[PDB]
């Protein structure tokens, strides 16, 4: 079993990494000066496609691929996109992260190479112009993503818990491909930094019985938990994919990439 | 960097606590090893008048290694486990340091000074707080990997006088793998991963050492390591097929068969070892240390069930305080 897997009610995540929504909107007014609060969650869709581009090329396990989509989001959660260039602080993140686990190491060139040819096949509706950053660049970024996070780097993710709740149902067949693939889903949205990873489980297999039509009510009437935080989740899930269905993020990301504030340059 | 936004940059820069400011440490050098270099360190300002332990881990940035002790750190939280207190990133030189609450002894100090010639109650009161300490961890499927007694801390004079703190894990091991006088046999023998088991194994050497001032399965400088066993097995006696039926699974148990044979230790066993240093085989804390060293990891008994072990229900009972109240005889850390 992973370090620290029972201790989430004692962890840094929990004690400092649970934000308040109202602290969460107030800082990103700094933002909303030239982006909108809908170009603003498109590109939060969009950095979310390429943490995950980038772990599926460098073979990374989906729960690395988390903790780097987190990383990545707790530090926009407090700086602007200004502050530094989410082009390079996404790859930076998957670097950190790969890092926090013992089993294999990414390495220098493998990490350059795989944020160079990600943009380059994938992006490039957004990106014209080839990955400008190299490892000096990652570097001087992970010590800043460092700094923010206040050194707190284990993270919890709804992975493990799911899986203990559709194997709890006697339903993993039917029920386990989809609940997974939402709660990656719940990763284009702030579920990760206002829920604890459980309550984001439970919502992720509700939504799974409702679209492949299983009666899980009685299973879950027996759990006990705060059913309108459930509810509060489930919303943002169905909301989603109604973003998913209205935002074409190859049509529209060159543009919103450009409204975002350039940084300011030394004197 | 160029393209970072600056007054973003000057800010954080501005704001950074850097560790030359905060505490001064120049020339307190106290550890050395291929892990980083610990200093024992006094904040600049009068706040307060307790002594830190500064440690500049080695390299530049944030390897394997460092990230997964800094990621562990941070959430961990127990008395006898040694505690982050804060991290400092000096951007100059890209050197990590870690700042700890500073031990002023360790157990291969204190056994030292008593083998340069340990009270009962002392004795059982360190095991309890080592088996609390690993208890905790173990929970948290967090293993140390390299336990031994200069890795067992003991805080001196101070508002935890005589409380233990386990140190010094081995965060980092590439996929677990450990692919030597507190090995475990399995390691010897070629045990492809690190286990709860050769973290006990490792705490039953530490306990004989402590009632008889002398590492039980010291050795001479030498994966299969024969000398060690030769060892294990004069102290232990060779392992029965009953006592140990997966010995066969081990990749050099074909090696121990060729190097080795029963009737060398027909005469040894841990009661007769014990014997010999003043310990006697019907007490409570032999029938522990026997079940802690256990040649078949399977049969070791867990952290949690050693707690539990009457030892620490006999008279004198297990003390917070390690040292009970009376004087600390043992000399303050010399510097490197």
């Amino acid at each position: 079993d992973k370090a620290m897997a029972g201790n989430f009610w004692q962890s840094s995540h929990y004690l400092q990494w649970i934000l308040d929504k109202q602290d969460l909107l107030k800082e990103r007014q700094k933002d909303l000066k030239f982006l909108s609060e809908e170009e603003y969650w498109k590109l939060q869709i969009f950095f979310t496609n390429v943490i995950q581009a980038l772990g599926e090329h460098l073979k990374l396990r989906q729960q690395v691929i988390a903790t780097a989509t987190v990383y990545f989001k707790r530090f926009y959660a407090r700086y602007s996109l200004k502050s530094i260039d989410p082009v390079l602080m996404a790859p930076t993140c998957v670097f950190l992260a790969s890092k926090v686990e013992e089993f294999g190491v990414v390495s220098n060139t493998r990490l350059i190479a795989a944020a160079t040819s990600v943009l380059k096949t994938r992006f490039s509706y957004a990106f014209p112009k080839e990955f400008p950053y190299r490892m000096n660049h990652i570097l001087e970024c992970e010590f800043y993503l460092l700094e923010l996070m206040d050194c707190c780097l284990i993270v919890y993710h709804p992975y493990r818990p799911l899986l203990q709740y559709v194997q709890d149902m006697g339903q993993e067949d039917m029920l386990l491909p989809l609940a997974w693939r939402i709660v990656n889903d719940t990763y284009r949205t702030d579920l990760c930094l206002l829920y604890p990873p459980f309550m984001i489980a439970l919502a992720c297999l509700h939504v799974a019985c409702v679209v492949q039509q299983k009666d899980a009510r009685q299973w879950f009437a027996e759990l006990s938990v705060d059913m309108e935080k459930i509810l509060e989740i489930i919303r943002v899930i169905l909301k989603l994919y109604e973003q998913w269905k209205n935002f074409d993020e190859r049509k529209e990301m060159a543009t919103i990439l450009s409204k975002m504030p350039k940084p300011k340059p030394p004197p | 960097d160029d393209k970072m936004d600056y007054d973003f940059k000057v800010k954080l820069s501005s704001e950074r606590e850097r560790v030359e400011d905060l505490f001064e440490y120049e020339g307190c050098k106290v550890g050395r090893g291929t892990y980083g270099h610990v200093y024992k360190a006094k904040r600049k300002d009068g706040k307060d008048d307790k002594d830190y332990a500064l440690k500049q881990i080695e390299g530049t940035g944030i390897s394997m290694s460092a990230c997964r002790e800094i990621a562990l750190l941070r959430e961990l939280k127990h008395p006898n486990v040694i505690s982050l207190q804060k991290v400092f990133l000096s951007h100059a030189d890209r050197k990590v340091w870690l700042l700890f609450d500073y031990a002023e002894h360790d157990l291969w100090h204190i056994i030292k000074f008593h083998r340069a010639s340990l009270p009962r109650g002392m004795v059982k009161s360190l095991l309890y707080q080592i088996l609390d300490g690993i208890h905790y961890l173990h929970a948290n499927w967090v293993l140390h990997r390299d336990l031994k007694p200069a890795n067992i801390l003991v805080m001196g004079e101070g508002p935890e006088r005589g409380r233990v703190k386990i140190a010094d894990m081995g965060f980092a091991r590439l996929f677990n793998s450990p692919l030597f006088w507190y090995r475990a046999p399995e390691l010897l023998l070629g045990a492809r991963h690190y286990t709860k088991a050769i973290d006990i194994w490792a705490i039953g050497c530490i306990f004989a050492e402590l009632l008889t001032s002398e590492p039980i399965f010291h050795c001479r400088q030498e994966p299969y390591h024969h000398d060690q066993l030769d060892r294990i097995f004069n102290v232990m006696g060779f392992p029965a097929d009953k006592d140990w039926e997966d010995i066969k699974k081990m990749p050099e148990h074909s090696t121990l068969m060729k190097d080795f044979r029963r009737n060398t230790y027909t005469n040894c066993s841990l009661i007769k070892y014990m014997e010999k240093h003043k310990v006697k085989p019907d007490s409570k804390a032999f029938h522990l240390l026997q079940k802690l060293l256990t040649m078949d990891p399977i049969k070791r008994i867990t952290s949690e069930q050693a707690m539990q072990d009457p030892y620490f229900l006999e008279d004198p009972l297990p003390t917070s305080d390690v040292f009970a109240g009376c004087q600390i005889p043992y000399p303050k850390r010399e510097f490197l």
